[PDB]
């Protein structure tokens, strides 16, 4: 029986109110600056290079996923802001490769493409661990990966950043290794040329297929062939030869052109003898009961404002019903049940400073998750130089060190979500980075580092007042600007989502109005494994 | 086991409550008890087209009408006529700290302000005129709810106002 | 495909016979004085006691549990005799408390509420004994347990047969602990006053809600300064949810036990339900109220089985046993039944059966009417307790759920070989002509009129047949009176008394809960060939 | 390496305190009083009766056990004082049945015997209880089980406590088939008659051995056959027959006479294939550093005194070598890791009144030795009507539950020794009868029961105070006594220690100076079963 009726979360803003009018005029010039970039990087290496493209006959990169994924399907792509700035003088539109979760055959899939519009394909540092970051979220969801190859090699100036460390190139191949002793299926599509080190790829797969005329795969290439044996060959000789297809056996279906290779890329997901199945409970899907464009007034872009994430609740959540758990207790932090587009989760928000009540109210719940295998969805807001945060803290440490060991134990699906600051330990209690939830997006508005930017310079401003103070030269209030204005823009400057999201700390930048929609399809793909038992450490009562 | 399932239903009918108590007898049929009165009851829910249709018999009474159940009003509808029953809204599910302090009357409807007998700041009491409004050539005239002194006014005259949007903001209390 | 045609059981029984007349009318007695006696335990402490509760704003304790559970879904009372003339000048229906099955936001739970009204809401030996059971009922099938709580305390006067043991008070806060490391839901919800042990009943549930002025929790006894839902809920934090009444409470936990992510699944094979093809009330008439006259079990099989069909194992073979293959509101069930005095056959028939139903995973039921088993010298020679010791061996190890419904005499070692109440049957159940001891009243008086007929004709003074009665006459009482269904039932021997009538509907509703736990598979140890 | 050297428990006692001699005094007539009232029980039903046990040839029942067990080995007999003064009129010394531990051809096993010469060896109500509690320890520690039956059946007078319910005499078959299906071994030997009904314990068994003339196994016996068939028949001839061991086939072995009986079973035992493994590590043993009889002058008999637990834990663990675990926190709790015969154990041991910290610091304690698999031993000395234990216990009642709830899902083995009170929740908390310790013994100067028996009288003087108070009839202060005096006298009464051993709650008393030894054969014993991994339940935080 659920036809009982509840209550449900959220309140009309007012959209009169001058703080309203004010957030959602800030936030929407964000997410116009976040669209126009986005709509930059979509065009990859640029008109040139991209007329150059077409001109051998080959489809544009994002193209090939258009025809590969099935008609209509959403696609979510994964660190678009890859590279963005990254290195001085190198533009790298989103690092050089396309990574992204679609539906193949009615299959969730990871679909990994160099762009090769950008530096001819070349791997750069940020390249390798955008790559491992996608082979990582294919692992842990048990998503088939697809390969579509077409590359250039390591990037000579930088190899020492892309060759030697287990996190390195190498590493890739040992991805693809891993997951096929798994059954999970590993697929590559060469519709390029594969560079040395590269004709790796298509051998280590489970299936592969080649494109007739442009693909070539050689361990070494026609230069190396006539540096190292004085012989002069032609790529197409060399590798990714009808060679390759027949003589070498290296390929195992042939392809007429790039829509062909990708219809044969469809068979073979068919044919995987795969079929979904849900361990958790479902029911019917609800739309929230409030528009999500009012997040644009609600949260704004002042991180020194506060909001109540009910508030962001009430607009994601099915319904807008909300369970709350512990409500009067530990009231800065708000845990509760709900359902995503009929998935059951359970949600973990900051609303105000940790305290030791707080950290005790969350162990209790992920402990209570974990028990019934429901997903935990973290949204991070951690706050910065207040009163509140100079306060005695042996108690905070004391207890907060529960809720760490906890959140880290957990083998439930994890996504975090920053919706606001993101500083000092309150990142770790709060499902950060290093603790492998399965995915990580940042709004627009959102800041992370060690501490808050105002806190640094105010540490500093005790410790070299108390230098000249203890020393006893004067130390006067404009040497303390010449002090604070530099450690302030660097915090600023290093803590800015675009800083953050350029190299891979999370997973994208999204605009708030679509949080649900991405919350929704990241949940559904994290569904694709099935969810172990949690084993728990001590816990330091 | 061994004893009989009586239910303690309220239902609200206008202003008076209602206590029914529901007996489920074995063979299917209920006995209700209404104050002094006791009712044999039986029926069934049947279908036609896309209406629901309660056939039910009263005391070896027999009659027909269609059901629909509403938010939490039940809607009965008989060739005799029509009847309208509410079902008590448990008090946590309603909103607790209920609205309170309501300040403006909304416009009738989306009409020009054709008339503002209230300036910035003024006293007003209960059935003050504060406004007219034209709409659809049919004149309405707002009235104070409180006897608060105005804090505020969101239109002057000839201003076009949209249906259900605060005319007027009263001082807190 | 399975259009096949099949015979079916039971005939009809002779209305117009005299045995019909006089044993529907010696039954229905006994229904009639069966539901009144419920009637008076239906008003638990009394009226006096029953208007404090109301003015203090609290629910009746049997009204909380009709609004807790699914509206219009049936509620299987367990143990409603427990403490039943228990205790000399002491009235306590019902024991003091509550237990039943009954379905939640669709979920089968187990329902433990204490009753104030009955002494204040105080834990008697029996109130102990009946939270124990319906405990164990909840963790065999994994039923999330759901905990009303309202009580006084330990009852001092008894505090001996209360406190100490392993099977005492202390044993329902390790039950709740086991429980929760299986997953199975603890909910608890305070709706009074709990002092003492009462206090950890809350600390120990996974989730636990509170009324916002009745509750109280305190290890040691104003009572909302020092308990109350405010100080738990925002200072101690004992509590997980506030209420601001009963009703409210009723509510918060349907939408608790709604988030526990749990579904259930069936280990066994379904079929479409049917009624049995004949009347369940002839039953009055057909099994009457002596036991000394006999009845074709397969009659009582007649009329509760789907369709009345019935696949009989081993039908020529030890004829004093029954057993075949049947369903109950679709489910399979190997039934067990009594038909006569256990022989070596009957035994080794049982044997054969348990095991077959074991392999297949098929719910067990046993209808215990027993008279004894075959005395003979020749039986002994050929092993009767050998035989007899078989069936004793494969009901015990047997994994399958059992129930157990005695229908008749359940009397020496016969009541072990048919699933008595040592052998861990998942419910067990009494008609209310049910006789249950150590042996039949008749032998204990004719056992003893050889002793003492001996002591006497062997001593030398004679023992006349006057004072045989001086020695028969009482016993013949006692046992009539320690082998009544309401002196078993007062006790927690039985988990209730059952009209016949009812006995399909209480089994379809036992078996149905059962089922929430996976079957296992049966290890059996050494069959003594 | 294991040479370092470490510091020691204990300190040297003032013999020539007062208090000390007072202690000794009382604590030594105590145990005199505990020896003399054993060897009243030695003696079973009496010299009448055993000069017609031994007229028939049979052996005396400890005579049986003496024959049995390995030359010289120690035997740990088990509640020896149940049904003392149990039954208003009947005289049962030791519940007519002998329980315990003993070597059988170097393999540890659980006895039981029939002892015929109380009340012809009739099973009343704490017989069965008794022999229950001795199968459920033979089945924790997967002991195999020796029955010497010699047995006259159910006490009629009291069938309603004896045959119907869970744990009356059914369950006995029902522990045999369980323990069968294990492979615990489950050998009967028939030396006597087997009445109505026990003639099943011959049958349920794996191996069975019957004596030639003695034994006689029937299920109905030679009168019921008379009453049903009008037939006579003689014991031997109905059952326990040559018929028995050969027509019958229900006889596995045959002998000539007690001795020769108790020979057979010794070699039944010795092809058992079973050998004993030890989960956990071993070091070399070593006695305490102090004699144990000082623990007379330390403990005494007066519980409104107070001793150091550390005492007590010196004079019984290796070489009194202690290493304590928070000794700082929640002081009135002392916990800490020892070795008892070379067995590692984690002891935990009351030191004053419960509190939150002691609580929080037992529940971190057991959770380390569970997850090191480490025995656990408690000592049980609660402290009762103290200005203490009249103080507030609303966070006693919170913090006191999670040690409640780690103590009982504790998997490792759990020993109990009450050296003092034990009254009301602290039971619990401190692994009590309910809470299913392998082992539990008892002091004779320890007191259990709800609470104290002052705290009981104290809090009936506030209701009747009250109540007439409030009533307005004054209630005096000798009214107060014909209140207060009742209730004292009844909790002095059923809190002895022999009142609670007289009924199965404990598994024997024992003398203080045999704590060590006792505890080794109990461990020991203990160590025979796997150590399974450990699963809790939710830690409320
Ligand atoms: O070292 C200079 C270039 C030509 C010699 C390099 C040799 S060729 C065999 C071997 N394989 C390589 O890739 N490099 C070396
Ligand atoms: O304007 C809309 C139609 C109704 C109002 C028109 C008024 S009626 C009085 C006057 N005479 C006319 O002919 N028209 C206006
Ligand atoms: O009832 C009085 C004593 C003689 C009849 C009892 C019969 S004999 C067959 C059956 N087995 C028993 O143990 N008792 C009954």
């Amino acid at each position: 029986y659920h036809g009982d009726s509840v209550a449900s979360l959220g309140t009309q803003p007012d959209l009169g109110s001058a703080l309203y009018q004010e957030n959602y005029k800030q936030m929407k010039a964000l997410v116009n600056q976040l669209h126009e970039r986005v709509e930059h990087i979509k065009l990859g290496g640029g008109e040139k290079a991209r007329a150059l493209h077409i001109s051998r006959g080959k489809l544009l990169p994002r193209e090939r996923i258009d025809n590969l994924i099935d008609p209509g399907s959403p696609f979510l792509e994964l660190s678009q802001f890859a590279g963005y700035q990254l290195y001085d003088n190198e533009e790298v539109p989103g690092g050089g490769i396309i990574t992204g979760i679609g539906r193949v055959s009615g299959v969730e899939c990871m679909i990994i493409a160099n762009d090769a519009t950008v530096k001819g394909g070349a791997y750069y540092p940020v390249t390798v661990k955008k790559q491992l970051r996608a082979q990582e979220i294919a692992m842990q969801n048990r998503l088939p990966c697809i390969y579509l190859v077409d590359s250039g090699g390591a990037y000579l100036p930088r190899q020492a950043d892309v060759f030697p460390d287990r996190d390195h190139f190498g590493r890739t191949f040992y991805n693809q290794a891993i997951m096929s002793s798994k059954n999970i299926a590993q697929i590559a599509v060469v519709m390029g040329s594969c560079t040395a080190g590269g004709a790796y790829v298509p051998a280590m797969a489970d299936e592969n297929i080649i494109v007739r005329k442009q693909g070539t795969i050689f361990l070494a290439g026609p230069p190396l062939v006539k540096a190292a044996t004085g012989e002069e060959v032609s790529a197409e000789d060399l590798g990714g030869a009808d060679l390759h297809c027949r003589k070498s056996g290296v390929s195992d279906h042939w392809a007429l052109d790039d829509h062909h290779a990708l219809h044969l890329t469809r068979k073979v997901v068919r044919n995987l003898n795969y079929q979904k199945k849900l361990d958790v409970t479902i029911e019917p899907s609800e739309e929230p009961l409030f528009p999500a464009d009012e997040l644009y007034g609600i949260v704004g872009a002042n991180l020194k404002r506060s909001f109540d994430v009910r508030e962001v609740i009430a607009r994601i959540v099915d319904g807008s019903r909300f369970t709350e758990f512990k409500a009067f207790y530990g009231d800065t932090l708000v845990t509760g049940f709900a359902r995503i587009f009929g998935y059951p989760v359970g949600i973990v928000g900051n609303n105000g400073v940790l305290f030791s009540e707080s950290a005790k109210k969350g162990t209790h719940f992920v402990q209570l998750c974990c028990q019934r295998n429901i997903p935990l969805l973290f949204l991070q807001n951690i706050t910065g130089f207040m009163v509140g945060r100079e306060y005695e803290a042996e108690g905070i440490a004391k207890d907060g060190a529960k809720m760490v060991a906890a959140v880290a134990c957990a083998q439930v699906p994890k996504i975090t979500l920053i919706i606001g600051g993101s500083y000092g330990a309150g990142n770790y209690g709060m499902c950060g980075r290093a603790y492998s939830p399965r995915f990580l997006y940042i709004w627009p508005n959102a800041r992370i580092s060690v501490m808050g930017g105002e806190q640094a310079a105010n540490v500093l401003a005790t410790i070299t007042k108390d230098q000249r103070a203890r020393e006893g030269k004067q130390f006067s209030s404009a040497d303390e600007a010449a002090l604070k204005e530099p450690i302030i823009k660097k915090f600023e400057e290093e803590g800015n989502p675009y800083y953050s999201s350029a190299r891979v700390w999370d997973d994208g930048i999204i605009d708030p109005a679509d949080t649900r929609l991405v919350l929704g399809l990241s949940f559904s793909a994290a569904l694709n494994a099935p969810i172990e038992k949690t084993d728990f450490g001590i816990f330091r009562m | 086991l061994n004893i009989s399932y009586t239910r303690n239903m309220t239902l609200k009918d206008g202003k008076n409550n209602v206590a029914i108590a529901v007996t489920y007898n074995h063979d299917g049929s209920y006995s209700m008890q209404i104050e002094d009165k006791t009712f044999q009851v039986l029926g069934n829910l049947y279908s036609e087209g896309d209406c629901t249709y309660l056939k039910c018999s009263v005391n070896g009474v027999a009659s027909k009408a269609k059901l629909i159940i509403l938010e939490n009003t039940i809607y009965l509808f008989s060739k005799e006529g029509s009847i309208e029953i509410d079902i008590p809204v448990p008090k946590y599910l309603s909103s607790v700290s209920s609205q309170e302090t309501q300040g403006g009357p909304l416009a009738p409807m989306t009409g020009t302000i054709e008339k503002v007998f209230v300036k910035a700041g003024d006293k007003v009491k209960a059935g003050d005129s504060l406004m007219v409004m034209i709409a659809m050539k049919m004149e309405h005239t707002i009235k104070s709810p409180k006897d608060g002194t105005v804090k505020k006014v969101f239109y002057r005259e000839g201003a076009q106002a949209n249906r259900h949007t605060p005319l007027v903001e009263f001082e807190e209390e």
